[PDB]
DNA sequence: AAGACGAGGGCCAGTGCCGTAC
DNA sequence: GCGATACGGCACTGGCCCTCGTCTT
């Protein structure tokens, strides 16, 4: 609960001071800082390759902030409950398959009359009666494995299962925040109730093929709030006794970390062949993997300040180009993880940081 | 009613054999024990029409039906033996199937080898296997070599098709395959994984050998050390169980050569079409050693195993089937997965602490670190050598604006980049580990230029060296250790000096953190050494353990982790969560590449049951296989199943994960395992072994009248009552009994009642000294106790009477020493001498414990061959369709169908009736107590496992997947007899 | 007869009266189709990297949507002009700097009127009022530019001037359909009065360092739609042939594999395979191996082409012998024949071969 | 300029400890 | 005098051998 001036200092987060954890959990706060809406990019991202890219049968869906017919969207399911008919006939009526999409979401709140917007990352899995609750216990195991994924303590992020008012069965995530658990996505079996509703004429074109035979699709959906998801995965990050010596510094996954690299200048002065370092930059983004310019700056000060300024940013490694690399070609490095000094060569640098971001994704 | 224990029988009219003074001698000891406190409480008496015996005693009966089993298969091992060999082709033929080479060794295209009888040895490219590529077999007629379909140079998809080799004959006797590790061959049959048959039955030359001159694991180790006064004798007259090391044993000739390149498993597909006739011919070296050996080993086997049940025993123990489907394949990839899982939590958890650890380098910190100073720490920084020149320093050597117009720079800086990369390569070598590093950390990380490589400190473990010591404090004190054991702990003064002293050069020690850790510690050499903990200052040696082979690391002290002493730090419940995650993936870590490479065989609908396609399962586009265990029928000892795998199948367990493994064996649809596990064999052998030899009736004994006298349905068994001392149930008290049986060391008994109890030692050695009463007693200077009244004389002359060893009182070691002392056969009853090596004749011994082992494990063993041609005998006489059998040891359970169960178990009940009658008449009398004649529980289901009830790990919901639930049996299958029409 | 293949191969939502081109070219909606959003999303991905390459930081921000006091947003400046102050910190004071940023914006659209959704992507570049024009001129070069590598033909983009008393000037960047030229990007030179309204005062904050100057910046607006730009290069790709010819790099779906042979078990086997295959080296393809009959070839190939798929791939059973498959590239129709190998190779250079200015 | 000693890493079998079943 | 029959795993290690480096003729 003080790691807040580390998202202030080093925007994540807004520097004003009314960031209360009911602000945040609101979504009323005033916004995230550019490394913080770079975090959340890398975290729907990452979303967007392990829930659509890879499983086939889903599809993107665009659905509207509003209704034809002020107030906004409390959820993006109806949206894309919407875009059933026409994405069963890109998929020749073949369920289970589902929509997904990641969009802002407006929610009514009663300060004790605003309204707070949160970005959600939704899917709408629409799949037989006979393997409903498969893919209900399917889709609970692998959000809470991409969520037990990179997190430093993967104990915090629970499941709870529980019913409907009616029966219906569902499954809520939690995260283990310092004041406690907190919802960050949930998982409910909706008994084709509401697509019966919305074709009451014609139900001949909600038909599914299952196999051998056309069934009415039950609506599976998941909802995640990756705003709460960005906070946990922060929180997360931040480290406790015994230690005998401490460093401020957040362990945020290499996949999803805001800024992956950080390039600067060493000794320093050296003019004027520091164009190379132009070269390195715009080759690294081309791989596209984040590089922080450390060019034009003020310190001119102890290492050690840069570094833990590095250090509050999340980022990975420091390349630090120095003339003796000028002469040779092996610059220094310093990782976050492992705070040691180590010279590599430099596309064997680049070679490195893309092999290390596709590893650091598998196993 | 009557005689204390017995039930209505036609197995022998007369009979006693009343032996008076023997039973006044029993009567007298069991009184003076002493045991006359009767319970009275008969079982019910069970009242059914037996099947037809053939005479005169039950003996000839087995004897018969073990004959009329293996006659067939008998006639065709003569056929193997009598056989005149035509030589090997001049070449192999390069062609798809099965070739005959008759006369002058032509190449006759056949599809099938119709013979009697072959030996046989499969091939196959492990490079992409588990599927066959070559095959060779040779006949009393002619030469055969199948080659698989892979001749063609094409993109296979490999899903296990019926692709392995065809051999089996077509309807619209029979055959005898025999082979070294004959069940690796039959797994590569193509007709053998149907869900019926099977006529064709496999003899195996190893199991075989292991039977007639076989030695245990620790005679293999000293045996191959070859490169205890008369413990070499038996060094010549036996050998390992390997395919040359045999053919050296039974043929002697000259040495068969082996295969140099070992292409066929270090080798693809391409250098084997290379080499193909060569690899042929070392195929045919293979299928010619083993027919000799065969040739030689089955007169001897037929001469020290003259009892035909173990002969049709062994036949059909060899003939495993295992059935499942495509949830097979579901449990691989979840229990893959969740092992991935725990792997990849601990494993991140272990390289972030270290990670944080590893910043205390600057500056030279990490000596004042209690856990991390013994290893590097180095700091290296090479290298580089000169070739620029000459003599001058290298070393050394805010405006606002928004141009653009210079377009081309970013080409030009990028050029200058390339060209200042391109020559930079030549200066370094080859790429080596990080050397910015600390040396522990560079052995904590996958190299760079390898292509599993993964990000940061790999390869963390659990169960490795550094890691424990990194993270852990330790027993009440600061610093872990290691020498020739770990940090010691589980598996009239005494005092010792001690010393400090500077010299030099060696690595700087703390002693100053470890005592404010400690007293840290307690915020909340001497003393405290006996139970407190703490640790000295330099020496390193004992000076206070109990254990005498340390534990690296504590893997199993989970109850030693969750009670304060020991914990970790940093910290909280980390450590026992640790703990945890090794003891959950502890099965799959040693287990999974024997489950997944575990092929499988898939029969399309083409050959399957079509009665079983009309049975209301598919199921929704199913795949349903099989998988023949590869079961060596005898491996040491006694003659015992061995297999790398189901063998060792962990049980249900919902802390394990791949703990579903025995649960996984499904029944297809419409048929259905019925099994029963013997409760208790060797126990109650051990007990016949002793009332036999001291009278004639059962329960003559001290020991033998606890073991019939007890029932595990709502009741105690004698594991039972030793556990509920206390004591603990139940299977710990299991290892007690039996551990006890065969050697109930103090020591050993001390550490491991203490183990399974968790007290302290005196009360436990009280218990111990308390149980140890049962092998007392026992027998110039000697132990107090002779043949003479008294030991103490004056000259006297008597080294005529020190031949007698026997111990008194309660148990009967006597009887297993008796045939453990005899240099001819040692078989009882039935009945197979095992082992030129531990025939006392020309050996030492001094191997009595393997041989007490080897006497009742055997009457277990043949108590198992009686089972199966009993169970086989009354399975072909009746309609009671499907006929495989799946056993292990105690335990055994056959794939029957869903409306032929309870006869099946009925089938069940009769077979152990029979074997246990036929070891009450094999020493006498025939008659037989009431709770021992019938099995107590028949497991009846579709999956096997231990208990009826299974819940489990992985799957989390077993009847949430696919399945059903069991049966306990039980009383109410007594009333479904044997013929076809019931109920 | 081009708005009729994007609702068969589902770049529009379905719709019968809302589907014309004013329908469209307003905000109302009849939101958009998969091919669409994947199209959009490339599209905003190349936008956003071509202003990451941009020296020296451009810092990415988002905007809320609503009412801060209590609606809807219309231009994205306001809430980039909110977060100056705080990227100032992040800047370091140093120099000029901009913020980025892609957001759905809304308009009124006019029985009674309604409201329309425009996803745009703005750029409010903070610059030294001396140096405002040149780097507007600049910015104006570069946009023009951006449009121009993923376009088909630079003629039918245009750059129009424009000037009044509120902003000193300003570019407008058209789209020729040619229907009627229509605004696609805005490119203004807003006074500081727009950032010296939120801030008053005391404004000692708001002046950046200039070379050891203080001076309150000029400041950029860009404003660029994705949706129009999705639409203009819609008919920039349509060309008894109709196949869309979009930019491999802009492609949603670059490459489809299916089947041949009678449907066999193997043949689903390999294209997983090689589903796998291409899907780990971030390359789209469709799946319609699946399948169910496989009819015919040429309305497949018609589906393929309206659809803007680069390469087609068919997998018969000769694959499952020597490995070879059917190629069939769209902007050449060339029925080619490649190991199944060096697929993945040719496909990524192909699509690292399109990467030129 | 060629030859010889020395340091580092991969491949190998051997050994200690842990893991399962009966 | 004594746990017994197997079955495998991983961590660690001394040793053979090729490769690169580097001193030496
Ligand atoms: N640690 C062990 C376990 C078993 N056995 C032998 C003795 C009996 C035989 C069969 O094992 P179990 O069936 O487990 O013993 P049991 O007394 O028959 O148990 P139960 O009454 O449940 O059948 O294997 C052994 O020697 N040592
Ligand atoms: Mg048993
Ligand atoms: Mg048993």
């Amino acid at each position: 609960a003080l790691l807040e001036i580390c998202q202030r200092r080093h925007f994540l987060s807004g520097s004003k001071q009314q960031l209360s954890r009911d602000s945040l959990l609101s979504g009323c706060h005033p916004g995230f800082g550019p490394l913080g809406v770079e975090l959340r990019k890398n975290l729907a991202a990452e979303w967007w390759t392990s829930v659509v890219v890879f499983r086939e049968q889903v599809f993107p869906v665009d659905a509207l902030h509003h209704k034809p017919g002020g107030k906004l969207r409390e959820n993006l399911l109806h949206g894309a409950l919407e875009h059933y008919v026409n994405c069963l006939d890109l998929v020749n009526k073949r369920l289970p398959y589902g929509l997904a999409q990641i969009g802002v979401c407006f929610h009514p709140v009663f300060d004790t009359k605003s309204i707070g917007e949160k970005t959600e990352a939704s899917l709408v899995w629409f799949t037989p009666p006979r393997t409903s609750n498969q893919w209900l216990d399917f889709w609970l195991r692998h959000r809470l494995q991409w969520w037990r994924k990179f997190a430093m303590s993967p104990s915090n992020f629970s499941s709870s299962d529980c019913q409907d008012e009616e029966g219906r069965k569902g499954n809520k995530l939690y995260y283990n925040f310092p004041w406690g658990k907190e919802l960050i996505e949930t998982l409910w079996n909706l008994g084709d109730h509401e697509l019966l509703h919305m074709y009451p004429g014609n139900v001949s074109k909600l038909h599914g093929r299952d196999g051998r035979k056309n069934v009415v699709p039950c609506v599976l959906s998941v909802n995640g709030d990756l705003d709460r998801g960005m906070l946990a995965y922060l929180y997360d990050s931040f480290q406790t006794r015994k230690k005998n010596l401490h460093r401020k510094v957040l362990k945020l996954h290499p996949c999803l970390a805001p800024i992956k690299v950080a390039l600067d200048v060493g000794r320093g002065p050296t003019l004027e062949l520091r164009q190379v370092c132009q070269g390195l930059f715009n080759e690294l983004l081309e791989n596209g993997i984040s590089v922080w310019p450390g060019y034009l700056e003020t310190m001119q000060s102890s290492l050690e300040q840069l570094y833990s300024k590095y250090d509050e940013m999340s980022i990975l490694f420091t390349v630090l180009v120095t003339e003796t690399t000028l002469e040779n070609g092996l610059i220094h490095l310093r990782s976050r993880d492992t705070t040691m000094k180590e010279m590599m060569h430099i596309s064997k640098l680049k070679d490195f940081l893309i092999k290390y971001i596709s590893s650091a994704k598998n196993v | 009613m009557l005689s204390r224990g017995l039930h209505e029988q036609i197995f022998g009219q007369g009979g006693e054999m009343p032996g008076e003074a023997a039973v006044r001698r029993s009567v007298e000891h069991l009184q003076k024990h002493g045991l006359w406190g009767q319970p009275a409480v008969p079982l019910p008496d069970v009242e059914l029409r037996l099947p037809p015996l053939y005479g005169d005693n039950l003996d000839q009966h087995f004897r018969l039906l073990a004959q009329k089993q293996s006659l067939p298969y008998l006639e065709a091992a003569n056929l193997l033996l009598q056989a005149q060999l035509p030589p090997k082709p001049p070449a192999w033929a390069w062609a798809e199937g099965w070739t005959r080479y008759g006369p002058e060794g032509e190449a006759v295209p056949v599809a099938i080898p119709e013979e009697r009888a072959l030996v046989f040895a499969v091939a196959v490219c492990l490079a992409e296997g588990t599927c066959p590529t070559l095959a060779v077999a040779i006949s009393p007629s002619a030469w055969y070599s199948w080659c698989s379909q892979r001749l063609v140079e094409e993109r296979y998809s490999w899903t296990s098709q019926l692709s392995p080799a065809d051999l089996i004959p077509l309807e619209v006797q029979e055959q005898l395959v025999v082979g070294h590790n004959v069940s690796f061959d039959r797994a590569h049959i193509r007709e053998q994984y149907l869900i019926q048959g099977s006529r064709m039955r496999f003899l195996d030359t190893m199991s075989m050998h292991m039977a007639i001159s076989g030695l245990s694991s620790f005679q293999r180790s000293l045996w191959i050390a070859a490169k205890a006064i008369s413990s070499w004798d038996w060094l010549d007259i036996s050998s390992v169980n390997s395919l040359a090391e045999v053919h050296r044993l039974y043929v002697g000739g000259p040495p068969l050569e082996k295969e140099p390149r070992e292409l066929f498993v270090k080798g693809t597909m391409k250098d084997i079409r290379e080499n193909f006739q060569d690899l042929m011919q070392y195929c045919a070296q293979d299928v010619w050693a083993t027919h000799e050996v065969f040739q030689q080993q089955l007169p001897l086997f037929l001469e020290r195993c003259p009892h035909p049940v173990t002969l049709a025993g062994m036949l059909e123990m060899g003939v495993s089937y295992l059935p499942v489907n495509q949830n097979w394949e579901r449990y691989l990839a979840e229990a893959q997965g969740t092992y991935e899982e725990l792997q990849r939590e601990m494993k991140k958890s272990l390289m972030d602490l270290a990670n944080d650890a590893c910043q205390l380098l600057s500056g030279e910190r990490y000596k004042e670190d209690p856990w991390l100073w013994d290893l590097e720490w180095d700091l290296q920084e090479f290298k580089q050598k000169k070739a620029k020149k000459v003599k001058k320093e290298p070393a050394t050597a805010l405006g606002p604006c928004s141009e653009e117009e210079e377009f081309q720079q970013d080409v030009m800086a990028r050029a200058c980049l390339q060209k200042l990369k391109g020559t930079t390569e030549l200066l370094p070598k080859r790429p080596q580990h990080l050397p910015g590093h600390p040396g522990w950390y560079r052995k904590l990380c996958p190299r760079l230029d390898d292509p599993a490589w993964t990000p940061g400190p790999s390869l963390l473990s659990l169960q490795m060296r550094v890691t424990p010591k990194l993270m852990a404090l330790t027993w009440d004190g600061f610093p872990l250790h290691y020498s020739e054991r770990h940090g010691w702990g589980y598996l009239n003064l005494a005092k010792l000096p001690t010393g400090t002293t500077l010299e030099s050069a060696g690595v700087v020690c703390p002693y100053r953190a470890i005592e404010s850790l400690y007293r840290k510690h307690c915020l909340e050499p001497y003393n405290d050494v006996d139970i407190p903990g703490c640790w000295f200052f330099k020496l390193p040696h004992k000076d206070g353990n109990s254990c005498n082979v340390g534990s690296p690391f504590a893997k199993d002290f989970l109850p030693k982790m969750e009670d304060g002493t020991l914990q970790a730090g940093p910290g909280g419940a980390s450590g026992p969560r640790a703990l945890e995650i090794n003891k959950m993936i502890s099965f799959w870590r040693n287990a999974h590449k024997r489950i997944s490479s575990q092929m499988v065989v898939w029969l399309p609908r083409s050959a399957l049951p079509r009665a079983v396609i009309r049975h209301p399962d598919y199921d929704e586009e199913g795949l349903y296989g099989a998988i023949l265990p590869q079961v060596v029928t005898a491996g040491t000892i006694t003659r015992r199943a061995v297999e790398p795998t189901w063998l060792t199948a962990s049980n249900a367990r919902p802390d394990r994960v791949g703990s579903e493994l025995k649960a996984m064996v499904q029944a297809p649809p419409g048929y259905t395992l019925v099994g029963a596990d013997v409760d208790s064999q060797e126990l109650w052998i051990a007990a016949v072994l002793g009332d036999a030899h001291f009278a004639g009736m059962h329960g003559c004994t001290a020991f033998g009248w606890m073991t019939l006298q007890g029932r595990k349905s709502r009741g105690t068994d004698l594991h039972s009552k030793t556990a509920t001392t206390v004591g603990i149930s139940r299977e710990h008290a299991k290892i007690f009994n039996y551990g006890r049986i065969y050697g109930a060391g103090q020591p050993f008994a001390e550490r491991l009642l203490m183990q399974f109890n968790h007290r302290l030692t005196q009360q436990e050695a009280a218990e111990k000294a308390q149980q140890m009463y049962a092998a007392t007693k026992g027998l110039l200077r000697k132990v107090q106790r002779e043949t003479a009244r008294k030991s103490q004389w004056k000259k006297w002359e008597v080294v005529a009477e020190r031949a007698w060893k026997g111990g008194t009182e309660s148990e009967m070691f006597n009887k297993l020493e008796s045939i453990a002392t005899s240099d001819i056969p040692r078989t009882p009853v039935l009945g197979c001498c095992i082992s030129r090596a531990l025939e006392p004749s020309a050996v030492q011994e001094e191997f009595m414990t393997s041989r007490v082992n080897w006497v009742v494990q055997s009457s277990a063993v043949d108590y198992l061959h009686l089972m199966l041609v009993a169970m086989k005998w009354l399975f072909e006489e009746f309609a009671i369709d499907g006929r495989f059998c799946i056993s292990i040891h105690d335990e055994v359970r056959y794939l029957v169908r869903e409306e032929d169960r309870y006869r099946a178990a009925l089938a069940l009940q009769i077979t152990n009736l029979l074997t246990r009658c036929m070891f009450a008449y094999k020493l006498g009398l025939n008659d037989l107590p009431q709770s021992v004649a019938f099995f107590s529980a028949v497991d009846i289901d579709r999956c096997l496992r231990k208990e009826v009830t299974m819940d489990c790990k992985t799957p989390s919901n077993p009847t949430g997947m696919e399945r059903r639930y069991g049966i306990p049996q039980g009383e109410a299958l007594d009333i479904y007899q044997i013929i076809e029409l019931t109920k």
